[PDB]
């Protein structure tokens, strides 16, 4: 599960830039009114 | 089903599609060493030559225009007026 | 609304008039109410227009609607284009939708792009229905290695035995 | 070989209108109360003020490319200061009883309003504009 | 691999507007300031009005002052810093307060009739470069031709191009056919 | 962005 | 990869001459010279000096495309006056000017303390 | 997808409109098979020697038998004697027609033929004016370049898709390409009265125009200094025989404000040159040149103009900074109070409504009409705050300079930067009470003030406050969201439209039919005309009082007053009282009178300008310059000349030819509206007193109209259906944003023939 | 001496503030450009790396090395490898240097251009000596080594020009100005309220006479008198940059007279 | 008696305050915390930026030389931006920056920078402006069950 | 990583002023603005070169191998 995202829940950590990494770790997601 | 040289109600003018297909068809022949019908006053480019033949009304081709029902008219590249 | 009208002297002048804009439609019944001008009544529901006034009026209203949608962004589009759309949607006496109606066609041939992983079924019916492919499409002619009877190929070229 | 107009004008107003090097002048004619003038002028090169008095001669002489010096030693057909050269896009207004004509100096416009010019000016481009003092 | 800025590489300020290098000029050709300062980068003024990206303009004005005075420029949101305040600080340094500067054309040395907003601004180099998408697939022995492309060619009435392009490799086979039944049941 | 009867 | 070698801005590749002189047909007494491996440094110069000559009817230069190092110079002159000569002249006239300038500089240089 | 390439694009002021810069490295990958012929045995021989690694080279040589000799690996790569009949797969060279295209391509103008121009560094390069028809910008866009593989195919492209042949598009019957961005901004500055150029610079500028004849135009100023006009030199880029007249707000023949535009014989006479003249506008200079000089000459125009202005702009310079977004100290006080005033108007409507004094507008809630007013108030503020800022900005103001020229920027943009940003909003309303009875936890409950509900008082320059910031982000997000939607929904509609019309074509009987052969239109567009040859023209006979109509057209030879003065005509005095001619002049007038009736029925509105073929007003302006017609001497035209001449011309404007009665009627119908325009332009009094045509000029005007007309008919074979689908779909991919359903959602309701409209409305008069 | 006249204001080992007068703007400019793009100079143009355990990359280091200004006083007495009849590089067209550094101490060991060592034979000409102008004779900081890390290198200086690469550029900047009082009206000043009050008065406004209120526009004045100031980077004595500037520009027009001639 | 240059704000008619924001600029996330003067920018533009910061090159980590990851881009000469944010401190931006302070001129020059393209200084490119390292690493093993 | 050798914009040699600049701060307790002018960095292009540099090499050196 941690290698896939089967519970896209798990992703390969970004590392293009430092802030880009910080951002990825603080990211939220909403599966599926406004 | 053919229509007599008289009674052709189609345009006396050549369509831009006919100009393009004739010029392209002629250019292909010129590009394959087929005999030419004009004086290449320098031209060496097939299409550029074909264009010269057209202007000089020397392209021995006929355009068969079909009508929706099957009948059809025949105009010669010679007849067709070239204004576009 | 301001209305451009010929004045008695001839030039167009504005003649403001009161108009009623409704939320909800019932053309056949309101049209008949006394006091109105049944001759000018309108509605953006071209469907209702076509059922009360007929297909020709339905066509006009459909042009006026497609037109307003394009003029809403200030965009301009020559008449013939929207006119052509509106005629195709109308040719058969009724309002035929554009946004893909049939699961198999709208004006194609059992040859053009084999739709569905089961084109076999499109062919099966064509066979059992004695379908006749005109071969005017680009795809059906590609399968046939020939050039489509369109534009540059809407005619044949031949050698002329006249030229001296 | 020629000359077409001559007279002295009373600058009744000089308008700069958001421009910085050009002003539109409107001067009356000494003599005939008819003849008037509205003209654009590169002020930077020939300043002008109200109640001034310019001498305005049109003419059309002394199209082949243009040369710079040599002539500055010879055909000094310029006994004036300001000297333009435009085209006549003249709309012989034939307004009422007076005949007003138009000139275009590469953007700088000019308009005369008289009536005796019926055999004075051209109906054609080539036309110079000379002004002195 | 080392990657050196080239035509086609993407770059952007921190105000949501990227752009690619269209051409590079050598210092000699660049326009220049009296102090001999020349720009590292020249962007277009037409890309300013519409974007509503005013901050880019202020960051510049702010940055110039910071560099001239060696102090870090505060570009934090919701503070009392003003273009007016920043223009005063920059004026104190001897420059025309709104970031403009007289500049000279590098081919002539002659001044420009217009003064140029000149100053530092933080730019970022983005990935995905030219030599990474210059793919050219010409086989003889995006980048596709899809339904939409075919529709454009039909609109042009260019049928033989359409035939030439959509046709495959399959050998042009020669079959015989009955004129009565249109079948390939002819014995030749 | 702009207001009502316009863009948000 | 697509970038041509930088030396191609000042080094004549093969088959290339420093100058290509051509007779302008549009006008008489006019010629068009193609300077190869040269830019605005020599163009505006020879152009500018070519203008101080009064027997010169026309002088202009332009580098059609910033990519390639080469500019075109068109010269037109009064009859009897060969443009080729005007160029020669515009050159010498320049070479001198720079010699003079050079001197005056080395002169003022000495009179300086530091 | 063989014989194609893709890469980032960059603009290039030095390429010609129809060229495409092809990086040398990509040019060695794409080949074109060319049969060995004596006209090219050397060129090819030379290429084969260069090989697959040098540019003008080739990758393969194919002999009779069909043998493929690989030039990169082949012990004979340097020992090959090409023979007539063989084919050499050479690299694409300069001038090969290639198909350049940018996806998504919902236009035909987005797949055009270009001439190759091999160049160094990677990336494709386009002329800046071919940018809009491709909807491309150079912030990372990539484009595909397809190489025609045969001789007929080559022709098809350069004779049908070639960029020049696409300048005037049928989608909106006007040019789809014009001068933009930098050249637009510069062409204006270059045309002001205050713009002069000195001899030394003029010579370069002149030399820059490649079609210059070396004839140094004579200075507009010879006096203390030989000085040229900005207008003067531009006029060099414009070819001879080009005339153009346009009158703006208060343009006189002395246009005080250098307004309007007057060009005569390819020399501008007055008026600043901006978007109304050099843009992709209707009667504009690009439209005119195309029609008068041809597609090739017009294509060259773009490059000529570009080169002159760009050069001039390189040495003048242009820029923009924070300075340009700053408004007068006093203006800022005026703006601040203007809003402060709106918050009083809104505050009073509140006290009112809180007292229960507001009166609901029939069919509306108190709260609905309450909001309605606050929104009208606030917007009036925003607007007036914006104009105050607009008015201030001087002419130095660069932001304003861009706006005045046409290139990027509008009022709304200047207004949000300088004056009030405006009112945010989600779903057509002010920011909703997300928290219970409040927009943010910083306000108190039941606060309908503007600050609470989303009005952003500050400009971008001044900065937003945290609350203003969040609210502006709420509004911001709404746009991003449906830019995503709008994007998707349109790429599917455009495909539904193509699919439905794709098979409709014009046949040799001028009929429009579908694959089955069914008639959709008995004549295309109901007029047989080609959309790309139609221009908006004024149907004069329709407007004005009757007094005006008769004064303009009435010719009564039998009336000392309403006759043709013997000065307009040569036979003017001997025609007075002529009965026989008067019968001719009465056929014409009654015909004009019917026409006016007729037109007033077709356009019940009164609208006079409608797109029609053959711009008559222009044909006349040409005649009046070609035959140097002096408006002083009388004309040598006979009344019979005009009346019978114009009567005969009509019988020659053909769209249909069939010799039977049915088709002849169809023909009379198709040409009806056009003939109405004709008769009103060539009415006897007009010809003589207004145009002043001579018997010679007139006879020219006639045969020209007949030529242009026939040249305006649509050609059989036109894929008019795809054309229509794309003409409707393309703009439907431009709809991003008074209470009804519009935009895509509505277009989709229509195309769907949905029986459940969202906003069923009835309008009853 | 009649003609272009110099008139130095300041002068030193780095700058040459001067006033060109009696010269066409064009010449003032061409000279300005040449000093920037075409004055020959020596600079490392090839680096062979035997060992690099530094924290940087070879190409990284190699890049800086080429930016390290080198003594180019007698550069003309050296040739361009492309003309030299040798195979690659010889003492007639190049200068070889070495850089060997080992982080011996535990504290961070610095590497400077002073640590560069010529290994070729300068044959009497002052050339290749890494330029140094800092108060401690260290020169540019090429790299930094931690204890244990090493850097064995071999460079090859060659004659080059700015057009080819900015490393061969002898100049650093070139202040340039004219008509400090906008009398020729070559530029139109942008303003909010007052043109004069908003734009700072430059240095050279003291060296000139402010126009007078009523004086009409001087429409015949040209652009002479240019207030420059050249700044050398060190590879060449300031005075020289200008000097050699005027020179190279001189040999250019000359290579042209020789074309017409042999044409 | 109020600075006309400041932005206009509303009153404190609150005798009910129960809390107070530590600092309003904290409503922002990490990406937006790097935009200078985000409160003078059009709304959607802050968003586009927040996407592009993630496409810039910098120094993702200081131990970059020891990691063998699929791809990596390092700026040769990272600079700290002249104009910063107070939040930028806790983001280690001045420490591991991603960009350089380019001296930029807003101008219409040769016309080669229209429709969003840029004219860059070739000379500055020579001296190192914007150069970057690129590291791509390939992997591969050996057999399986056979 | 390390002090660029030269100022991107003009060429001024700057790779020799980093240690100085660093001392001008610590041991002389001056300010970056004054510190920079005293190093001869008068025009802002060269100023930004130092004032903005980030000496990341110092962090790389802390890695053992
Ligand atoms: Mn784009
Ligand atoms: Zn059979
Ligand atoms: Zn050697
Ligand atoms: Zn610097």
């Amino acid at each position: 599960a941690l290698a896939t995202g089967n519970w896209g829940v798990s992703q390969v950590l970004n590392r293009y830039t430092y802030s880009s990494t910080l951002s990825h770790l603080r990211r939220t997601n909403t599966p599926i009114a406004k | 089903k053919a229509i007599p040289k008289d009674q052709r109600a189609t345009t006396p003018y050549m369509t831009k599609y006919e100009r393009a297909r004739i010029l392209g068809t002629r250019a292909l022949q010129i590009s394959m060493n087929a005999p030419v019908f004009v004086d290449l006053e320098g031209e060496t480019d097939p299409l550029r030559i074909a264009m010269k033949e057209l202007a000089e009304k020397k392209i021995p081709l006929v355009i068969r225009r079909y009508l929706p029902d099957g009948s059809f008219e025949d105009w010669s590249v010679e007849e067709l007026i070239v204004d576009l | 609304y301001d209305r451009k009208v010929p004045s008695p002297t001839g030039e167009y002048v504005k003649e403001p008039e009161w108009v009623l804009e409704t939320d909800g439609v019932n053309l056949s019944e309101v049209m008949t109410v006394p006091g109105i001008d049944p001759t000018r009544i309108y509605t953006n529901s071209f469907i209702d227009i076509m059922e009360v006034l007929g297909i020709e009026a339905g066509r006009a209203a459909l042009y006026k609607e497609v037109y307003n949608v394009i003029a809403s962004d200030g965009s301009y589009v020559n008449y013939r284009h929207m006119a052509l759309l509106v005629d195709v949607m109308t040719t058969q006496g009724g309002l035929t939708s554009v946004t893909r109606h049939g699961f198999n066609r709208s004006n194609t041939g059992a040859l053009m792009r084999c739709s569905f992983e089961e084109t076999v079924e499109i062919l099966f019916e064509a066979g059992a229905s004695a379908e006749l492919d005109d071969c005017r499409g680009v795809s059906e002619n590609v399968i046939l290695g020939q050039m489509a009877p369109i534009g540059t190929g809407a005619f044949d070229v031949m050698i002329d035995e006249e030229s001296l | 070989s020629n000359t077409l107009f001559d007279d002295i004008f009373q600058v009744s107003e000089v308008d700069p209108g958001r421009y910085n090097k050009v002003c539109r002048i409107e001067a009356a004619s000494t003599t005939q109360d008819q003849c008037k003038l509205t003209l654009d002028i590169n002020v930077e090169l020939f300043p002008v003020a109200a109640q001034d008095s310019l001498t305005v001669t049109i003419a059309s002489s002394l199209t082949r490319s243009w040369r710079p010096p040599q002539a500055g030693d010879r055909s000094l057909a310029d006994d004036y200061d300001y000297v333009m050269y435009g085209t006549a896009y003249k709309f012989e207004e034939v307004s009422k009883d007076l005949i007003a004509v138009y000139y275009s100096f590469g953007g700088l416009l000019m308009r005369l309003e008289g009536n005796y010019r019926n055999l004075n000016n051209l109906k054609q481009e080539n036309a110079y504009l000379l002004i002195r003092r | 691999t080392t990657k050196i800025p080239q035509i086609g590489d993407k770059f952007a300020s921190r105000h949501g507007q990227k752009g690619t290098i269209g051409i590079t000029y050598r210092r000699e050709d660049m326009p220049f300031t009296a102090e001999g300062i020349v720009p590292d980068l020249i962007i277009n003024p037409h890309a300013i009005p519409s974007r509503m990206t005013v901050a880019h303009l202020i960051e510049c004005l702010l940055s110039k002052v910071a560099a001239l005075s060696g102090n870090e420029g505060d570009a934090s949101p919701f503070t009392d810093i003003t273009v007016e305040g920043i223009s005063k600080l920059l004026r104190e340094h001897g420059y025309q307060s709104r970031g403009f500067e007289v500049m000279y054309n590098g081919h002539t040395g002659k001044k420009l009739m217009a003064q140029i907003f000149f100053g530092p601004t933080y730019y970022q180099r983005l990935r995905h470069m030219v030599d990474d998408k210059i793919h050219a697939r010409a086989r003889g022995p995006g980048l596709r031709f899809g339904e939409m492309e075919r529709d454009c060619m039909i609109a042009h009435g260019a049928a033989s191009f359409l035939k030439e392009r959509l046709m495959e490799a399959s050998d042009a086979f020669r079959v015989h056919i009955c004129g009565i039944c249109g079948l390939m049941t002819v014995i030749a | 962005i702009w207001g009502i009867g316009c863009n948000p | 990869m697509n970038a041509p070698d930088r030396f191609e801005l000042f080094l004549l590749g093969e088959g290339e001459s420093k100058l290509k002189i051509d007779p302008d047909t549009k006008a008489p007494n006019a010629v068009v010279i193609t300077f190869e491996k040269e830019d605005h440094t020599l163009g505006n110069l020879i152009r500018a000096e070519l203008l101080n000559d009064r027997k010169v009817l026309f002088a202009a230069y332009k580098v059609e495309h910033p990519f390639f190092a080469r500019f075109k110079l068109r010269i037109q002159t009064t009859e009897g006056y060969d443009p080729k000569d005007a160029l020669k002249n515009a050159c010498n006239s320049i070479i001198n000017k720079l010699g003079a300038l050079k001197t005056n500089f080395e002169t003022e240089w000495n009179l300086q303390t530091l | 997808v063989d014989f194609s390439a893709r890469t980032v694009i960059s603009g290039d002021p030095n390429l010609e409109l129809d060229q495409v810069g092809v990086p040398k490295s990509i040019a060695k990958t794409l080949t074109y098979p060319e049969v060995v012929t004596p006209y090219n045995i050397d060129r090819l021989t030379q290429l084969v020697r260069n090989g697959p690694n040098e540019h003008p080279g080739a990758k393969y040589v194919i002999r009779d038998s069909g043998d493929r000799i690989d030039l990169r690996y082949s012990k004979r790569a340097g020992d090959i004697q090409l023979q007539y009949g063989w084919k050499v797969e050479r690299h694409i060279m300069d001038n090969d027609p290639v198909l350049f295209n940018r996806q998504p391509s919902l236009h035909k103008m987005s797949m055009m033929a270009h001439r190759v121009k091999v160049i160094p560094y990677s990336t494709f390069r386009l002329n800046l004016s071919v940018t809009s028809p491709y909807n491309a910008d150079f912030d990372g866009d990539e484009m595909n370049l397809h190489v025609p593989q045969s001789e007929e195919t080559r022709a098809e492209l350069s004779q049908l898709c070639a960029v020049p042949l696409q300048i005037v598009s049928p989608q909106s019957n006007k040019p789809c390409m014009g001068i933009v961005q930098d050249t637009l901004c510069g062409i204006r500055k270059l045309t002001l009265r205050d713009t002069f150029i000195e001899l030394d610079q003029v010579l370069n500028m002149l030399y820059w125009v490649p079609d210059w004849d070396g004839v140094i135009p004579t200075p507009a100023i010879i006096k203390p200094k030989p000085l040229w006009s900005g207008k003067q030199i531009l006029s060099v880029a414009i070819p001879n025989g080009i005339h153009l007249q346009r009158f703006d707000e208060g343009t006189t023949l002395l246009s005080p404000k250098d307004n309007g535009m007057l060009i005569i014989d390819g020399q501008i006479i007055f008026g600043v040159v901006e978007k109304k003249t050099v843009g992709s506008s209707n009667g504009g200079l690009i439209h005119v040149v195309t029609r008068e000089k041809g597609p090739q000459v017009c294509a060259k125009l773009f490059g000529n103009i570009q080169k002159v202005v760009n050069f001039w702009l390189l040495h003048n310079g242009f820029s923009t900074g924070i300075g340009d977004t700053i408004a007068d100290g006093p203006t800022m006080r005026e703006i601040t109070e203007t809003i402060a005033e709106a918050k009083k108007k809104v505050l009073d409507v509140t006290k009112e409504a809180q007292a229960n004094l507001l009166t609901a507008k029939h069919g509306m809630t108190l709260r609905e009409s309450f909001e309605d007013n606050v929104v009208r108030f606030l917007n009036e503020a925003r607007d007036k705050a914006g104009r105050l800022a607009e008015v201030n900005l001087k002419d130095l103001n660069n932001v304003k300079q861009m706006v005045m020229a046409g290139s990027k920027g509008s009022f709304i943009n200047i207004a949000q930067m300088s004056a009030c940003v405006g009112q945010q909003s989600v779903e057509g309303k002010r920011i909703a009470f997300g928290f219970v009875d409040r927009t943010l936890p910083h306000f108190s409950k039941d606060d309908y003030s503007p600050e609470s509900k989303g009005f952003v008082e500050n400009s971008y320059l001044r900065g937003l406050t945290p609350q203003e910031f969040f609210f502006h982000a709420m509004g911001g997000r709404e746009g991003l969201i449906d830019t995503a939607v709008k994007t998707a929904e349109t790429g599917y509609i455009q495909r539904r439209l193509v699919k439905a019309l794709e098979d409709i074509m014009v046949h040799y009987d001028n009929t429009t039919r579908n694959s089955l052969g069914n008639v959709i239109q008995f004549i295309y567009g109901e007029d047989g005309m080609d959309a790309a040859h139609i221009e908006k023209q004024s149907l004069d006979t329709i407007g004005g009082s009757d007094a005006a109509f008769e004064k303009r057209y009435r010719v009564d030879l039998l009336n000392t007053d309403h006759t043709l003065d013997p000065s307009l005509l040569e036979s003017g005095s001997e025609i007075l009282g002529d009965l026989k001619l008067q019968v001719l002049l009465d056929e014409e007038y009654k015909q004009l009178v019917k026409d006016r009736k007729f037109l007033r029925e077709v356009f019940v509105d009164g609208e006079a300008n409608w797109p029609l073929p053959v711009n008559i007003r222009r044909i006349i302006q040409n005649a009046q310059q070609t035959f140097h017609i002096d408006h002083t001497k009388p004309s040598d035209l006979t009344i019979k000349d005009i009346v019978l001449g114009v009567k005969d011309l009509q019988e020659n404007l053909l769209v249909l030819r069939g010799k039977n009665e049915i088709i002849q009627n169809a023909q009379r119908d198709a040409v009806t509206l056009f003939c109405c325009l004709l008769r009103s332009r060539l009415a006897t009094r007009r010809v003589l007193q207004e145009y002043r045509l001579t018997k010679q000029a007139f006879d020219w005007v006639l045969s020209n109209i007949e030529a242009q007309f026939l040249r305006s008919v649509v050609h059989p074979g036109e894929m008019v259906g795809v054309l229509a689908a794309q003409s409707i779909g393309e703009p439907a991919t431009q709809m991003t944003l008074k209470k009804v359903t519009s935009g895509v959602p509505r277009l989709k309701e229509i195309l769907n023939v949905a029986k459940n409209m969202k906003t069923p409305s009835l309008t009853v008069y | 001496e009649e003609g272009p006249q110099v008139k130095i204001r300041e002068a030193s080992k780095d700058n040459v503030d001067f006033i060109l007068s009696n010269v066409d703007l064009a010449m003032a400019n061409s000279l300005r450009r040449v000093m920037i793009a075409e004055i020959p100079t020596l600079a490392i143009d090839s680096v062979e790396v035997e060992t690099n355990t530094t924290v940087l990359a070879d190409e990284f280091i190699a890049h800086r090395l080429g930016l390290i200004p080198l003594q180019s006083m007698d550069i003309e007495q050296l040739e361009y490898s492309r003309d030299c009849f040798c195979e690659d590089h010889c003492d007639k067209c190049s200068v070889v240097l070495t850089l060997q550094a080992f982080g011996e101490s535990e504290s961070t060991t610095n590497v400077y251009s002073k640590d560069l060592v010529i290994v070729s034979n300068l044959m009497g000409r002052n050339i290749g000596h890494p330029i140094i102008q800092d108060k401690e004779g260290n020169g540019v900081l090429i790299c930094k080594l931690r204890k244990g890390q090493e850097l064995k290198l071999t460079c090859v200086a060659k004659k080059g020009i700015a057009k080819e690469h900015a490393k061969w550029g002898p100049a650093a900047a070139i202040e340039f100005e004219y008509d400090p009082w906008n009398k020729l009206k070559h530029t139109d000043y942008w303003y909010e309220q007052d043109s004069a009050k908003e734009w700072p008065q430059s240095k050279n406004c003291e060296y000139e006479d402010p126009p007078n209120e009523g004086d009409p526009f001087d429409y015949k004045a040209q652009a002479d008198t240019f207030y420059m100031n050249v700044e050398s980077v060190g590879s060449i004595p300031v005075d020289q940059v200008v000097v050699r500037g005027i020179d190279t520009l001189q040999k250019k027009v000359a290579s042209i007279l020789l074309a017409l001639t042999q044409m | 008696d109020v600075d006309p240059a400041k932005r206009i704000r509303v009153s404190h008619h609150a005798t009910t305050f129960t809390h107070c924001e530590i600092h309003p600029s904290m409503i922002l996330g990490v990406a937006a915390s790097i935009i200078p003067f985000p409160d003078h920018n059009q709304s959607p533009r802050n968003t586009y930026q927040s996407a592009m910061g993630k496409q810039a090159m910098g120094v993702f980590l200081t131990n970059y030389n020891v990691r063998m990851d699929t791809m990596a881009n390092i700026l040769y000469y990272p600079q700290k931006p002249l104009g910063t944010t107070r939040a930028m401190e806790y983001l280690k931006f001045r420490e591991l920056p991603a960009g350089q302070n380019a001296i930029v001129a807003i101008a219409c020059y040769s016309g080669y920078n229209q429709e969003d393209s840029m004219i860059m200084n070739q000379s500055s490119i020579d001296r190192g402006l914007f150069r970057s390292l690129f590291f791509r690493s390939y992997m591969d093993q050996e057999k399986k069950y056979g | 990583m390390i002090v660029p050798v030269r100022c991107f914009s003009c060429g001024k040699v700057v790779g020799d002023k980093w240690e100085s600049y660093l001392n001008l701060l610590q041991e002389d307790e001056l300010d970056e603005g004054t510190a920079l002018s005293r190093l001869g960095l008068k025009r802002y292009c060269c100023r930004r070169m130092i004032l903005t540099h980030v000496d990341l090499i110092e962090k790389f050196l802390r890695y053992n191998p």
